[PDB]
């Protein structure tokens, strides 16, 4: 069931730059 | 664009111990601090190998950043006072060196000083008292572990405040400490392990709030993770954009990103929860709706409304999910109806 990602993993990935922010932040 | 002279000597260990003593005395180096810390770091981490050191990543990254080096060959040196000719406060600092007793010596090498410095990192950026307390407790924990015994001379307050001031004022030392902590983490030494531990503890020091807010602005789902629909709302769009930009300008810093606030990198100043009130509020709303509360996020009285809505929204989202879940399983239409009825009943 949907919920906020409490693990931090993804935040960490994005802040590190292991995942490009745009891969989550998509206006179109 | 400051240029940092690096020296070359036959006997390093002596220079190092004499630096350690100078810091124990609490001398206020200004320009040469960089050079001496360079020597300590050389001796401990890079074994005196100037070529290896200058070829290693840290140096290249720092040269790429701006603070550039140059070699200076000084083989015949015994005392420290002779390595400092650059006029500034040199006679004052010299007075302070000449003031030192040459008799006593403390059993402590670079590694120990550098680990002791590392101890400061995690809470450093928070507050002198907090950082010191942290250091103390971590020393007590390391002594409890039996991982290392530090000199009881160093555990003095004044000393810790001096070293703290040094760590706060100087960049290089922190950059090298952390670089050793994360990047080149080989060897079987204790000091290295303490450094690596402290540096591992320092990750995201000063950003945890923002980080968690982000955690709440994100949303897990069957189709992976996504940005939370609330955040996609129109009236927050600009805030989300600026946030995205900020987060990119942080992310660009790569593996050092978690230490962006300690090092005080470029974009880091543009990421504080206060700069993103709507988002903060939403995040807090989501959190509160899920049950948990979010730390270090005082919300604006105009945004109280927003948050208070966001809670409800998230709850309604959550509820709605259930009925979509039911669909997926395997069942009779009436059974689904009764189950949903049961959801509506349990929910109110």
């Amino acid at each position: 069931m949907p919920g906020p990602e409490l693990s931090g993993w993804i935040s960490e990935q994005l802040m590190t730059g292991r995942i490009p922010v745009s891969d989550i932040f998509c206006d179109i | 664009q400051r240029v940092i002279p690096v020296y070359q000597v036959n006997n390093l260990e002596e220079i190092c111990q004499l630096i350690i003593q100078a810091f124990e005395a609490g001398v206020d180096f200004q320009e040469s601090a960089d050079s001496f810390l360079l020597m300590l770091c050389l001796h401990h981490a890079y074994q005196g190998d100037y070529k290896l050191f200058l070829e290693s990543g840290a140096v290249k990254y720092l040269e790429g950043h701006g603070f550039r080096f140059e070699v200076k060959k000084r083989d015949g040196v015994k005392r420290l006072e002779e390595l400092l000719p650059a006029v500034s406060s040199g006679k004052n600092i010299k007075r302070t060196l000449a003031a030192m007793p040459e008799e006593e010596t403390t059993e402590a090498n670079a590694g120990q000083f550098l680990s002791f410095a590392s101890l400061f990192l995690p809470k450093l950026v928070v507050g002198e008292k907090a950082c010191l307390e942290k250091v103390q407790r971590q020393i007590q924990v390391h002594a409890e572990q039996g991982l290392i015994q530090y000199p009881t001379a160093w555990q003095s307050v004044g000393h810790m405040m001096v070293i703290f001031r040094l760590m706060r004022t100087n960049f290089l030392i922190k950059f090298l400490l952390i670089h050793q902590g994360m990047h080149m983490v080989a060897g079987h030494d204790a000091n290295d392990a303490v450094i690596s531990n402290s540096v591992a503890q320092a990750r995201f020091s000063g950003l945890l709030i923002v980080k968690t807010v982000l955690d709440h602005i994100l949303q897990k789902t069957e189709r992976g993770v996504r940005l939370h629909p609330l955040a996609r709302t129109a009236k927050v769009k600009n805030e989300v954009n600026s946030f995205k930009a900020a987060l990119s300008s942080l992310a660009k810093h790569g593996e050092y990103a978690p230490f962006a606030r300690l090092l005080n990198l470029s974009g880091v100043n543009n990421l504080e929860h206060g700069l993103f009130p709507q988002l903060s509020a939403i995040a807090l709303g989501v959190a509160t709706a899920h049950g948990s509360t979010l730390a270090g996020v005082n919300v604006g009285e105009q945004y109280q409304q927003l948050r208070e809505a966001a809670t409800e929204a998230e709850k309604q989202l959550q509820q709605y999910a259930e009925s979509r879940e039911l669909d997926h399983l395997g069942l009779d239409d009436q059974e689904k109806k009764i189950l949903m009825n049961f959801h509506q009943k349990k929910n109110e």
